[PDB]
């Protein structure tokens, strides 16, 4: 339970820095200070707005290629196997594979900005 | 055990979850994908436990494609949020005959 | 401890076969000390 | 024995948290944290490399998620679990859905509901067995590029196909 | 499954309050599975009128289903014919006369009471004899 | 069937289904089957606004030929299920008298079936 | 549904060699080319009676025998076992790597005072065979008898009776 | 599978991982290694439904060993009994038995 | 790009091969996917607010149905420790999994999807839709018919039938009467199912064959409304006809081959004693023939008023050349005189 | 010859990292077969005892298999020992 104990202390330690940064040093709000920020002046009205993507295509492939690393991590002990031939193969074959995904994406316009 | 029925019951609500739309299909999208959480907490209990050394294979390739069906799942919503605008799956309802 | 019990065979074949198994650790430790059963059947995964 | 079962407990209501649909995040908030604890529970079970792989790749799906929710599926007013009262409905439906269920394991152990189990925690369900010098799961894992093989190959080419498939559909001409 | 089981222990006649009230059962739960399939398809509105829907259809089904089952054993009773079909066709045929009530149209009624009529009768033709609908793959 | 034992999957006429007369060109059931084949020509056509009869008497022809063909191993395939379905089947009664008895064959003289009038 | 059998408190009890694990790595490369023989035969009985209960005697000769090789090493230098096994203790992984000029010191008493030899690499990690005379167990499993598999077809294909049987159609 | 396409060329697919007692990396046994053996070689070629009354006893004793149930059943009533009395006396626990 | 197009087309028929060709419980699923992955991009390829409408709710309800497979499996391995492709052995499991795959078939009121993804999608599609993927569910029920419940899947078919056939007559667009018809037949494959396995694959055939040979001939008549196939009669009076000698085959009167299963199906069902429920599946199987006539009624039997522009459309030809349409016709009306054959498929 | 020239040119000019990575990714997968060395990275995994090896009953010949871990009968592994 050694790791809960310093996980425990950790958040513990946080949370005394934000209370007492709560409540020692004063207290004084008069609306317009509690007001949000639009860098002088009065915000349109909104920061719930949809705020569109212009990435959305890269943001799914992210998914499939943090996923399929997760297929490879086991690398370090796969290599210590009685059969690093076939592990040679299926091991670059993932590669490859990912390699042709990125390719693909790459000549099909996709990784640019998309407009 | 009491483990086992804990994560399949988080597998009832998340069966609940999913299949009763409220507003908008990204609270649903997200609770099919959470649907495997469980899917993957309930496989990997048995396999640790029997200590059958190969079958740790699926929870990680359960883990391929229930994303993968998440990956297609909120990209389709994408092409939702164009012509629809929201996410609602009330307004999703243009072939009403 | 079997003695109030009606029908207790004490040590009974725990299955229908006759051929030793590696024992369910609960039969190990269900009746040991809590410390003993902390220090052994989460004892790796916990220890650092 | 506690965390065992304490941390599948928050597994549970964890899972009401995005069940119960609050605003899409704070039911992404509702499984960023049963995952945390997802991955305590199997590896209480040992199961260092799945429980840290959810903590890897759901927190790498589960940050796009959030994108899509703050730039095309939020509203004027975003949800919690008090403003609206069926999801607060739906919230306490979720609490005492297992809290009668635990109380009843916690009395009397052998709760019938759908299967039959007993209750006398999950400390017994461990074994007794040395594994040596190799870890039974991170070997296990590793045996991917040894005896997967074929079933490595769908794997990999559904990938492939994925990467066109989330292309076609969103292209729209 | 366990209503059918209720209802069929009793014998034709005897006992014919608890065969009354075990109809009931059968025809309450009916009544519930349709209301909750009819508030989901179709949702109403509010819950006034939602418990108001599931409280029309389970009182319609319990009433066929309470008229019916008196029906048979008083008959049963008093003709001392336990075996006969039309000990359930004039309780089936009672099922379309009440729905005619509860709709408030004895147009439908009218047909509905040969319709129930000839399926009970139908039904006690099948306890009768060896009928079955569901069989078991013998071949 | 699916589960008899000694059975090749996805393996078609085995190496004992030519153990069985093979079907004659002139089988009632293989010529019809050509005559699918005709039929299958001539709607071709139709759909092709082609003239019906007289148009490219080759697709009429390989049309005619394919049926026949696939046909002819089909009715093969055809009298080897029956007659795997009838050599398992002798040899369970075999196996099994206990479940087939054979009743005493006893002529209608000493048969009691009652008469019904009719009038 | 039957007995368990479990050997009583004085059999299982042995002047177990009650010494620290580094101690027993230090000098395991020389324990294990020697005292081999009550080792092999004892596994030899784990591995075909499948049964710890019937390999106590294996057991105790395998624990006597340790003991009388701690005997033979501390009769004649102890004091170079003593900071052999101490660096070892030091180390964390227990390596040998940082312990070449302890382990020889230690490697020249039994070579010349007892004639004990250090194994070289890939020598005890060897598939060697033991003599041992015991009975081979007939069923380590205790497997009852199988049922008898179903008849197999035989004979030869004859032609379907009256054709296809189906309704109507004569062949 | 519908077409056992597996049998067919003799090159297995997917078999390798199927049952438990398969072969293992550097023969890391499983939990039920004998009792879901016996279980498997008792229901070989022998039939689906000629198994179920014939092989039995090599499969509930099998489904025992993965679940372990009645087992943690008969520690349940050792442990519940146990608090019974100890709780109200005679009962005291042996110097090992809690340290 | 059509060459991008052969392969997610290519790799929808190899996810339905690979399920039925696994014998891990896995692998399976994985095929599930395969065909799941790949079918949403071909389903909106024309890329309409309805594409787009029936794309996602084809996936919400197959992702249901898969995702729910799982534990389905899950179970079993928890209470058989197996993955072989068997009977199952926790019986609420496997009728967790009879759910999920009536859900992928669309049998039970889980059957609301089929008839709306198949208007918003083209014709194309909705026959690859209607055509394929009633291959991979039903090997696997094929597979698990050992241990099967007869009565909820008895009574899963039987819905299929009666809401397949009953709300046929009353939808004007023909790709939601198919969806409404294929209904019907897939509770008449699925009927057999538990007693016989070798008639639900000829069932399975037969409808497989009238389903091309019907869509097949719409995309030709390129029709979206009974009155736009209406219009077909004044171009192509052939087309039209074997338009209704198709219908009356889907209808199941003899000598057509839609009389195939009706016949068959019946046959080892009153060898297992169920004739009530044989019965009542084949009265009701005329609300199916019902709205057939009445397709047939408006496009074939009687003509119908034309449009000015439709003379221009005489002078020109069609150029999809539309392969295998002529076999699909005749082996989907004339066949029943060759009937033994189901012992090819036993 | 002067195409790929010309071609590998243009490659090494506009995007050197991609011609780069397309170098590095392409012997690695052809040096496995003229690799001498595999052959011994096969021998080192196999050399590596995970499992003891459980003695063998001897009901006489088996002349390779030693009766104990001194005598030179048996397999051997000196070339990791020149290695
Ligand atoms: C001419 C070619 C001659 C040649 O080269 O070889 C002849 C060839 C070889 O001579 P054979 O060895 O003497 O023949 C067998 C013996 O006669 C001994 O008889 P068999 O029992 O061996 O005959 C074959 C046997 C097993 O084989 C079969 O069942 C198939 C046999 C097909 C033979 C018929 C000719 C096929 C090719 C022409 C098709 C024309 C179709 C026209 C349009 C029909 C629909 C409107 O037939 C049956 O069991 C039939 C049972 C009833 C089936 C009912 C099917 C559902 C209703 C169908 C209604 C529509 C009419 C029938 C259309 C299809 C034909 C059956 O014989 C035949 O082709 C037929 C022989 C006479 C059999 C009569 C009874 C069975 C067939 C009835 C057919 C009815 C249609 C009208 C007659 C056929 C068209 C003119
Ligand atoms: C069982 C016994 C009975 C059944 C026997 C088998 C019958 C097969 C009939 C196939 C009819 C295909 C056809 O003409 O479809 C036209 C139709 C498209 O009609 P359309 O919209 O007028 O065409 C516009 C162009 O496709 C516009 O094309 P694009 O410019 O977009 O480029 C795409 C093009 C690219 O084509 C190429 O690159 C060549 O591919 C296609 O057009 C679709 C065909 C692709 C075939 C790929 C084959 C891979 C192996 O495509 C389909 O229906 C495809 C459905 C999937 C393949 C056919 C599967 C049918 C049978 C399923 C059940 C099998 C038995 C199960 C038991
Ligand atoms: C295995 C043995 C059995 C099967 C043998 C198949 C031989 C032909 C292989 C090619 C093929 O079937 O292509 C079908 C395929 C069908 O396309 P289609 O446009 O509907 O065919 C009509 C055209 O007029 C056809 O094109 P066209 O108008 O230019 O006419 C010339 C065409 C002639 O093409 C044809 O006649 C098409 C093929 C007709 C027969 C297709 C097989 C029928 C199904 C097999 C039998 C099923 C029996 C079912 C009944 C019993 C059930 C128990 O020539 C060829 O196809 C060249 C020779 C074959 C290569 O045609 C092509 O690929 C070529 C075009
Ligand atoms: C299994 C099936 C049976 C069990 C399951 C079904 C149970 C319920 C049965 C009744 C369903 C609803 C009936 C609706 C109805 O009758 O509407 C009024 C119906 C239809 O009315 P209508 O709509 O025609 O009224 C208007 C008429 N015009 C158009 C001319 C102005 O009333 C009638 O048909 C006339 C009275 C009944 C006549 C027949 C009675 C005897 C029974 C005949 C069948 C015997 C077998
Ligand atoms: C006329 C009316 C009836 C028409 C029936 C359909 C005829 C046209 C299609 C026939 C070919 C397709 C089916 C047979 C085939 O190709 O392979 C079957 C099979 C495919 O291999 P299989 O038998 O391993 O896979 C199919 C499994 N069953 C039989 C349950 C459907 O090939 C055979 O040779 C069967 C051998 C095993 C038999 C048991
Ligand atoms: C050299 C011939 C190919 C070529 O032109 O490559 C560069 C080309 C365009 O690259 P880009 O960065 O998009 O150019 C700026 C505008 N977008 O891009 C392409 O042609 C596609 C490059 C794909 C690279 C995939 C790399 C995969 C992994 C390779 C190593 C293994
Ligand atoms: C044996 C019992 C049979 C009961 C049949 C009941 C049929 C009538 C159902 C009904 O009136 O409401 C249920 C409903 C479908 O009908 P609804 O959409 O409410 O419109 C009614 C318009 N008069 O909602 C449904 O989901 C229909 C459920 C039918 C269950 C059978
Ligand atoms: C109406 C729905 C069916 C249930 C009616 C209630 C009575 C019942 O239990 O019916 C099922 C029937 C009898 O089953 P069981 O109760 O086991 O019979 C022995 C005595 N207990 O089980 C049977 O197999 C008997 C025959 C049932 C009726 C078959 C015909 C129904 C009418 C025609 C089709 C509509
Ligand atoms: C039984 C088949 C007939 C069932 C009734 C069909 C509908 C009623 C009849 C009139 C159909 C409309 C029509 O125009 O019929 C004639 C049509 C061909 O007309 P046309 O194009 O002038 O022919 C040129 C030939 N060189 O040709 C046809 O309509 C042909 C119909 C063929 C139907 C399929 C037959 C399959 C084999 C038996």
């Amino acid at each position: 339970m050694n790791i809960m104990l310093t996980l425990l202390t950790n958040v513990t330690l946080a949370s005394l820095l934000v209370l007492i940064a709560f409540w020692l040093p004063q207290l004084n709000a008069y609306s317009e200070k509690t007001s949000p920020y639009e860098c002088g002046f009065d915000p349109m009205g909104s920061a719930r707005l949809p705020f569109s993507m212009k990435f959305f295509l890269v943001a799914i492939t992210f998914l499939l290629f943090d996923l399929e690393i997760a297929l490879l991590l086991p690398l370090p002990w796969a290599s210590q196997t009685n059969n690093l031939k076939t592990m040679l193969t299926m091991a670059l074959f993932l590669l490859i594979l990912l390699a042709a995904s990125l390719a693909y994406e790459w000549t099909q316009k996709g990784l640019e900005w998309a407009e | 055990p009491l483990v086992y029925m804990n994560i399949i019951m988080a597998f009832a609500i998340a069966l609940a979850g999913l299949l009763m739309y409220r507003s908008h299909l990204m609270s649903s999208l997200l609770c099919l994908e959470g649907m495997m959480l469980s899917l993957f907490i309930m496989s990997t209990l048995i396999i640790l436990n029997t200590h059958f050394t190969l079958a740790n294979m699926m929870p990680i390739i359960l883990l391929v494609f229930a994303a993968c069906e998440a990956a297609l799942g909120l990209s389709l919503l994408v092409m939702v949020s164009n012509t629809y605008g929201t996410d609602y799956v009330q307004n999703l309802n243009l072939l009403q005959c | 401890i079997m003695k109030d019990v009606p029908d207790w065979k004490v040590g009974e074949s725990v299955f229908h076969t006759t051929r030793w198994v590696t024992p369910m650790m609960g039969e190990l430790y269900g009746l040991r000390t809590n410390e003993e059963i902390l220090s052994a059947t989460y004892g790796f995964i916990w220890y650092t | 024995m506690y965390i065992a079962f304490i941390l599948s407990t928050i597994f549970v209501i964890g899972f009401v948290g995005f069940s119960s649909k609050p605003s899409p995040i704070y039911g992404g908030l509702g499984l960023i944290v049963s995952g945390g604890v997802g991955c305590g529970i199997v590896l209480n079970f040992g199961g260092s490399f799945l429980g840290l792989m959810v903590f890897l790749i759901y927190l790498g799906g589960m940050l796009v998620v959030f994108g899509y929710t703050t730039a095309m599926a939020t509203e004027m007013y975003p949800e919690v679990w008090v403003s609206n009262k069926t999801v607060f409905g739906a919230f306490v439906s979720g609490l005492m859905m297992e809290f009668c269920m635990v109380y009843y394991a916690l009395k009397e152990e052998e709760v019938e509901i759908i299967f039959k189990f007993n209750g006398l925690g999950d400390w017994v369900i461990y074994d007794t067995g040395d594994s040596g010098f190799f870890s039974e799961e991170a070997m296990g894992i590793a045996a991917l590029y040894s005896y997967g093989t074929w079933l490595v190959i769908v794997t990999g080419w559904s990938l492939l196909i994925g990467v066109v498939v989330i292309m076609e559909i969103t292209r729209g001409n | 499954k366990t209503l059918l089981h209720k209802y069929s222990d009793i014998p034709e006649g005897t006992e014919c309050h608890r065969k009354a009230y075990a109809s009931t059962s059968i025809g309450g739960a009916t009544g519930l599975i349709v209301s909750a399939y009819s508030i989901a398809l179709k949702p109403p509105a509010s819950f006034l009128e939602g418990v108001a829907r599931t409280g029309r259809y389970t009182f319609t089904s319990a009433a066929i289903g309470a008229i019916f089952g008196l029906t048979s054993c008083i008959s049963a009773q008093v003709r001392e014919k336990p075996d006969d079909p039309l000990n359930y066709f004039i309780g089936g045929c009672a099922g379309g006369l009440t729905l005619g009530a509860r709709t408030r149209s004895y147009g439908i009624g009218a047909a509905a009471c040969a319709y129930m009529g000839l399926t009970a009768a139908l039904v006690k033709m099948g306890q009768l004899e060896g009928w079955q609908v569901f069989a078991e793959p013998k071949v | 069937m699916s589960g008899r034992p000694g059975r090749v999957p996805l393996q078609f006429l085995p190496n004992e289904a030519r153990s069985l007369p093979p079907p004659k060109l002139t089988d009632p059931r293989l010529v019809y089957m050509g005559f699918l084949g005709y039929c299958s020509g001539l709607i071709d056509n139709a759909i092709r606004r082609r003239p019906v009869v007289s148009a490219g008497l080759h697709r009429q022809l390989l049309y005619v030929t394919s049926f026949v063909f696939f046909g002819y191993y089909l009715l093969k395939r055809q009298d080897y299920m029956y007659a795997l379905r009838d050599h398992d089947m002798f040899a369970y009664v075999k196996s099994h008298p206990e479940d087939f008895p054979e009743k005493d064959k006893k002529t209608y003289g000493e048969i009691l079936e009652e008469f019904h009038p009719v009038r | 549904p039957g007995i368990v059998e479990l050997p009583t408190l004085e059999d299982l009890k042995v002047q177990e060699v009650k010494v620290s694990s580094s101690v027993l790595k230090a000098a395991a490369h020389h324990y294990g080319a020697q005292c081999d023989k009550p080792n092999k035969e004892f596994m030899l009985c784990r591995w075909e009676e499948k049964d710890p209960r019937r390999c106590l005697e294996e057991g105790k000769l395998v624990n006597q025998c340790a003991l009388d090789f701690f005997r033979q090493i501390k009769r004649h230098c102890a004091e170079p076992f003593t900071e052999y096994w101490t660096c070892i203790d030091y180390s964390g992984l227990q390596l040998f790597r940082h312990c070449r000029k302890q382990q020889a010191k230690f490697d020249e008493c039994v070579l010349d005072k007892l004639g004990w030899v250090r194994p070289d690499l890939g020598e005890l990690s060897k598939v060697t065979k033991v003599k041992t005379d015991r009975p081979l167990p007939e069923n380590p499993y205790h497997s009852r008898a199988r049922p008898e598999p179903n008849p197999e077809a035989e004979g030869d294909l004859k032609p379907a009776k009256h054709g296809s049987r189906l309704f109507f159609w004569t062949m | 599978p519908f077409f056992d396409v597996q049998k067919r060329l003799g090159l297995d697919l997917d078999r390798w991982m199927t049952i438990q007692s398969a072969e293992q990396p550097h023969k890391i046994p499983g939990r039920c290694h004998a009792f879901e053996k016996e279980w498997i070689e008792c229901a070989h070629g022998i039939g689906g439904i000629r198994a179920e009354k014939e092989c039995k006893i090599e499969f509930d004793d099998f489904v025992e060993c993965l679940l372990r149930q009645k087992t943690m059943k008969r520690l349940s009533a050792i442990k519940r009994q146990r608090d019974k009395l100890i709780k109200e006396g005679k009962y005291t626990p042996p110097p090992h038995h809690l340290g | 790009n059509p060459i991008i197009y052969t392969t997610l087309i290519m790799t929808v028929m190899s996810g339905t091969m690979l399920v039925m060709i696994s014998s891990h419980w896995l692998l399976i699923w994985i095929g599930f996917e395969m065909n799941l992955l790949a079918m949403i991009p071909v389903l909106m390829k024309n890329f309409n607010p309805r594409a787009t409408e029936a794309a996602t709710k084809y996936f919400l309800t197959q992702a249901t149905a898969s995702m729910m497979l799982m534990m389905a499996i899950i179970i079993n391995l928890l209470y058989s420790g197996q993955w072989t492709i068997t009977k199952m052995f926790n019986p609420v499991a496997m009728t967790m999994m009879t759910m999920a795959l009536a859900m992928k078939l669309g049998l039970s009121p889980f059957h609301f999807w089929v008839p709306e993804v198949t208007q918003g999608i083209s014709l194309q599609a909705g026959l690859l839709l209607l055509t394929w993927q009633k291959l991979a569910p039903l090997s696997v029920l094929c597979q698990i018919s050992q241990s099967i419940n007869p009565n909820l899947m008895l009574t899963m078919a039987m819905l299929s039938i009666l809401i397949g056939g009953w709300g046929g007559l009353n939808q004007t667009q023909l790709r939601k009467i198919m969806a409404y018809s294929s209904i019907a037949h897939m509770g008449w494959m699925t009927a057999v199912l538990p007693y016989n396995t070798t008639m639900t694959i000829l069932n399975l055939l037969i409808y497989i064959t009238m389903t091309l040979a019907m869509f097949m001939l719409l995309i030709h008549s390129s029709a979206t409304t009974t009155l736009s196939l209406s219009h077909t009669w004044n171009k192509m009076p052939v087309i039209t006809s074997l338009m209704m000698v198709t219908l009356l085959s889907m209808g199941g009167l003899p000598p057509l081959s839609g009389f195939m299963p009706k016949w068959m199906i019946i046959q080892e069902m009153t060898k297992n004693e169920s004739i009530i429920m044989p019965t009542l599946m084949a009265m009701t199987a005329l609300l199916n023939l019902y709205f057939y006539m009445r397709l047939a009624y408006s496009s074939s039997l009687t003509m119908f008023p034309s449009t000015n522009n439709m003379k221009m459309k005489w002078q020109f030809e069609h150029t999809k050349q539309m392969k295998l349409l002529p076999t699909m016709i005749v082996l989907s009306t004339l066949v029943l005189p060759m009937t033994p054959a189901l012992s090819s498929l036993n | 010859a002067g195409r790929i020239a010309s071609f590998l040119k243009n490659a090494w000019a506009k995007e050197p990292v991609l011609v780069a990575s397309f170098a590095i990714g392409g012997l690695a997968i052809i040096l496995p077969s003229l690799s001498p060395y595999t052959n011994y990275a096969i021998r080192i995994n196999r050399a590596t005892p995970y499992n003891y090896p459980v003695p063998l009953r001897d009901d006489g010949n088996m002349p390779d298999v030693p009766s104990h871990p001194q005598d030179p009968q048996g397999p051997s592994l000196e070339w990791l020992k020149n290695l």
